[PDB]
RNA sequence: AAGCGAAACGCAGCAGACCAGGC
RNA sequence: CUUCUGCU
RNA sequence: AGUAGUAACAAGAG
């Protein structure tokens, strides 16, 4: 039930790349990733950390 | 009969008896996994060491008496040794050969019957037709595709439904077929099904198969049909599309959608032409869906749609002039809107950017079980005449209206648990996902819509949010009418050079600019016969083409850019990727870019291959002259803007300096040769309209500067801007 | 007079 | 367009006197 | 000794 | 001995 609650959670969440897999995970985090460097100013310096 | 002597027999030991007697029928689904077996943790070891030994396989124990304990070579091909856990006896895969070699031989013509789904691929892949195979700079992405199309006309209820009525006849319970189509498929697949001795499993498992519908996430770049996606390993490749049509009949859905799709593409690519008409014309008879030529499917197929009636109005064919939303049929009888998106917050705290139409307008709306007529305006519901057949009818027919007319008290009647953004946080169609949710739950939509007082009209009857009908009372300009509406007829149209189809009294019908700006993807996959294979392709493979053919042709654009700038600008080749700039920025983008080559031009030296590679595509519109500076050019994608820095590397557009390759959209497009005549020497000369960057700034000429401030520098100033990610640089105006 | 819809992608109501 | 665990159950009246009062 | 087993 | 590497194998239970 815990995780139910937890995976049902997590399906509305954008940045939460658990609940999806295979191809639909890496779907997601390329659109999601995409919105996020699209949404940035164009004046701002962005940097990833891995 | 034998079940109920094994049944006594069992019944007579005790301990069977006791676990017969307590076990329940609910308590069998936990026991009837109560093993002691733990599933294998690395079955590739355990079958190749398995193998080995003399008896790995477990059979029924039948077989001891339908096969000998040994062959003519005295091998052993079975065992008397009971398998643990069971009443199989332990055999050699030498019983399998022999089974196989001289076993008992029975009919098998109802193999294919209860494998349709799997003989189905042979006999089309046997029919099927190959094509040349094109390389190409493939461009797959990844999205939702059917694995099992299933039957359209059943769900999974339905589905289930016939399967449990004719595998198990007797456990089929409460249920009961309501269907013609349930009906027929159950009829036929009994028939077919008779004296079947297969197991029923296998037959239900087969059965589901081929009816439930079943979809996976795949990276496509053709059709996403289910007739092509099996193939898809074999069709699209990464650097290679193989022309494939698979055999048998096509859907005429999966036909009418990829047509809508490639009249779509078609009509958003043409606009942006110089001749919109007759390179429409061109387009249409090089384009083939399915390897059908779309000069012939034009004819034969009405698909209404804001596109289509264009192409075949193009065509010389007679159009409809509606479109279907919301499974009803909308006849725009008269007025005329204008497209323009708004910013709307939902009852659920969600933010959507919705294509609200301005303008008052008319249309009939044909249902299959209800006909209305419709009048609004920009976000608002004027009047409503509905002409249901029945009061489930009325109701649907309501909630498509309401959801049609957009207006604000709707969208705040939105509540519970609904998203705007599937599982892969894709956009989806905001009056798709809000159709569905009211038609799931109306109850709130009524009762949030507003009631207005009745003026007494024989024929025509109020309806409250209850749905019970009323004649003092009635939903906000919502009226029923029991003495019907009236129907479909095509009207021969005129199309002038710019698209812009007329009646014969001069009226404009269609125009370009209502299609729908939704890069869709076709069921069926889309063939283009031309030069510029990739003309009618989606926004990324567009953009990586276009990049592509500029470095492929960079020996000669050089040339042209460096003594005729004026005719190159208007190459053909540059006309797609003006499809994805938006409508409103063009002519800016075209100035701002026009100008920014000029100068780079008349300042000897600092040529820059990268920027001029970068922003060559975005000079072919026409010029608009501004005063504007343009740190990004925003391109559409998907319905997401991509923004493509003009100085610096984005992920959209980028330049790997190491390798000297230029990637787009994360795929390669190609490397630039090493040019003599480049010489950078650090002045940009390439980035702001006016203004040249003389290089790292010294803190002496300003502390910093926007990009906009700088328009008040007058002449030969230096200063500090910062402009691009962060990089402030040192400026001069002219 | 009972007519089509053409395309359609609706459930029913409740 | 979308998509996941890829049986059985709406009462009822006295009546008849006499008094006071109402326009 | 013989019996039983190679994931328990 | 050897495998191998934070602990085993170099048979084990009757
Ligand atoms: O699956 C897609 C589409 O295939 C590409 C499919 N489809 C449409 N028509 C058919 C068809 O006849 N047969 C089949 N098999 N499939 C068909 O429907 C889906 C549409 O997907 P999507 O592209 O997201 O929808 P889109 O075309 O972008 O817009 P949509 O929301 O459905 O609207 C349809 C038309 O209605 C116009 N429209 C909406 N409103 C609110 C108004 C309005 O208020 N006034 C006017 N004048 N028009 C309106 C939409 O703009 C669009 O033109
Ligand atoms: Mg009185």
């Amino acid at each position: 039930f815990v995780e139910a609650l937890a995976r049902s959670i997590c399906e509305k969440l954008e940045q939460s790349g658990l609940p999806v897999g295979g191809n639909e995970k890496k779907a997601k985090l390329a659109n999601v990733v995409r919105k996020m460097m699209t949404n940035s100013q164009d004046t701002e310096l962005s940097f990833t950390i891995t | 009969m034998e079940r109920i002597k094994e049944l006594r027999d069992l019944m007579s030991q005790s301990r069977t008896r006791e676990i017969l007697t307590k076990t329940t029928v609910d308590h069998m689904a936990i026991i009837k996994k109560y093993t002691s077996g733990r599933q294998e943790k690395n079955p590739a070891l355990r079958m190749k060491w398995m193998m080995a030994m003399k008896y790995p396989i477990t059979a029924d124990k039948r077989i001891m008496e339908m096969i000998p304990e040994r062959n003519e070579q005295g091998q052993t091909l079975w065992s008397k040794t009971n398998d643990a856990g069971s009443d199989r006896v332990m055999v050699s895969p030498l019983a399998v050969t022999w089974w196989n070699r001289n076993g008992p031989t029975t009919s098998t013509v109802h193999y294919p019957k209860v494998y349709k789904t799997y003989f189905e691929k042979v006999e089309r892949l046997k029919h099927g037709t190959f094509g040349p195979v094109h390389f190409r700079n493939q461009v797959k992405i990844r999205r939702r595709v059917d694995i099992n199309p299933g039957h359209a006309d059943l769900s999974a209820k339905e589905a289930q439904d016939v399967i449990m009525e004719v595998v198990f006849p007797n456990e089929v319970g409460a249920r009961i077929l309501t269907s013609e189509s349930q009906l027929t498929i159950t009829k036929e697949k009994k028939k077919e099904l008779q004296d079947c001795k297969i197991a029923p499993l296998m037959v239900a498992y087969m059965l589901e198969r081929e009816l439930v519908r079943k979809t996976r996430f795949l990276p496509v770049a053709g059709g996403t049909s289910s007739v092509y996606i099996e193939v898809l390993h074999l069709t699209q490749g990464t650097c290679w599309e193989q022309m494939y049509t698979p055999g048998g009949e096509v859907r005429n859905d999966d036909v009418d959608q990829s047509l809508i799709i490639a009249a779509r593409n078609i009509v958003r690519r043409a606009t942006v032409s110089a001749d919109p008409l007759a390179s429409l014309l061109e387009m249409c008879h090089s384009t083939q869906i399915g390897g059908v030529r779309m000069v012939d499917i034009l004819r034969q197929n009405p698909t209404e749609e804001q596109a289509v009636d264009i192409c075949k109005a193009a065509m010389g064919l007679r159009i409809s002039s509606s479109f279907s939303f919301g499974g009803f049929t909308f006849k725009r009888t008269s007025g005329s809107s204008v497209k323009r998106e708004e910013e709307v917050l939902t009852g659920n705290l969600q933010t959507l950017k919705i294509r609200v139409h301005e303008g008052y307008e008319e249309f009939t709306m044909v249902g299959r079980r209800a006909t209305a007529i419709l009048r609004k305006a920009t976000r608002r519901l004027i009047q409503l005449i509905v002409s249901g057949k029945d009061e489930q009818s009325i109701a649907e027919a309501i909630i498509v209206a309401m959801v049609f007319s957009q207006e604000d008290c709707m969208i705040k009647a939105v509540r519970g648990d609904l998203n705007f953004v599937n599982r892969a946080n894709q956009r989806l169609n905001p009056m798709h996902q809000l159709l569905r949710h009211f038609q799931k739950d109306a109850k709130v939509l009524f009762q949030n819509w507003g009631i207005e007082p009745i003026d007494n009209v024989m024929g025509m009857i109020g309806i409250l949010p209850d749905m019970t009908p009323s004649t003092e009372m009635s939903l906000r300009g919502v009226r029923v009418s029991k003495m019907g509406v009236d129907s479909t007829e095509r009207v021969v149209v005129s199309i002038d050079r710019f698209l812009r189809v007329r009646d014969q009294r001069g009226n404009v019908l269609l125009s370009p600019e209502e299609v729908s700006e939704t890069q869709g993807t076709e069921k069926l996959t889309i063939t283009y016969s031309s030069s510029m294979m990739w003309e009618i392709n989606g926004p990324e493979s567009v953009l990586v083409n276009t990049y592509q053919w500029i470095i492929r042709n960079w020996e000669n654009v050089k040339i042209q850019w460096s003594q005729d700038p004026t005719m190159l600008y208007n190459k053909m080749e540059f006309e797609p990727f003006q499809s994805l700039v938006p409508k409103a920025a063009r002519g800016q983008y075209s100035g701002f870019v026009r100008v920014l080559f000029q100068q780079m031009r008349d300042v000897l030296g600092t040529f820059d291959t990268v920027q001029i590679i970068k922003l060559l595509p975005f000079a072919a519109a026409p010029p608009e002259q501004s005063r504007m500076q343009f740190s990004s050019l925003t391109v559409n994608v998907r319905g997401s803007g991509m923004r493509i820095v003009v100085r610096g590397n984005s992920p959209v557009f980028n330049y790997n300096k190491a390798t000297k390759r230029l990637t787009v959209l994360g795929k390669d497009a190609g490397a630039l040769m090493e040019d003599p005549d480049e010489g950078t020497a650090g002045v940009e000369s390439a980035v702001l309209r006016g203004f040249l960057i003389l290089g790292k700034e010294n803190k002496r000429y300003g502390p910093a500067l926007s990009i906009n401030e700088l328009s008040n520098l007058a002449k030969g100033e230096k200063a500090n801007v910062l402009i691009g990610q962060g990089d402030v640089v040192l400026v001069m105006k002219r | 007079a009972a007519a089509a819809a053409a395309f359609a992608a609706a459930a029913a109501a409740a």
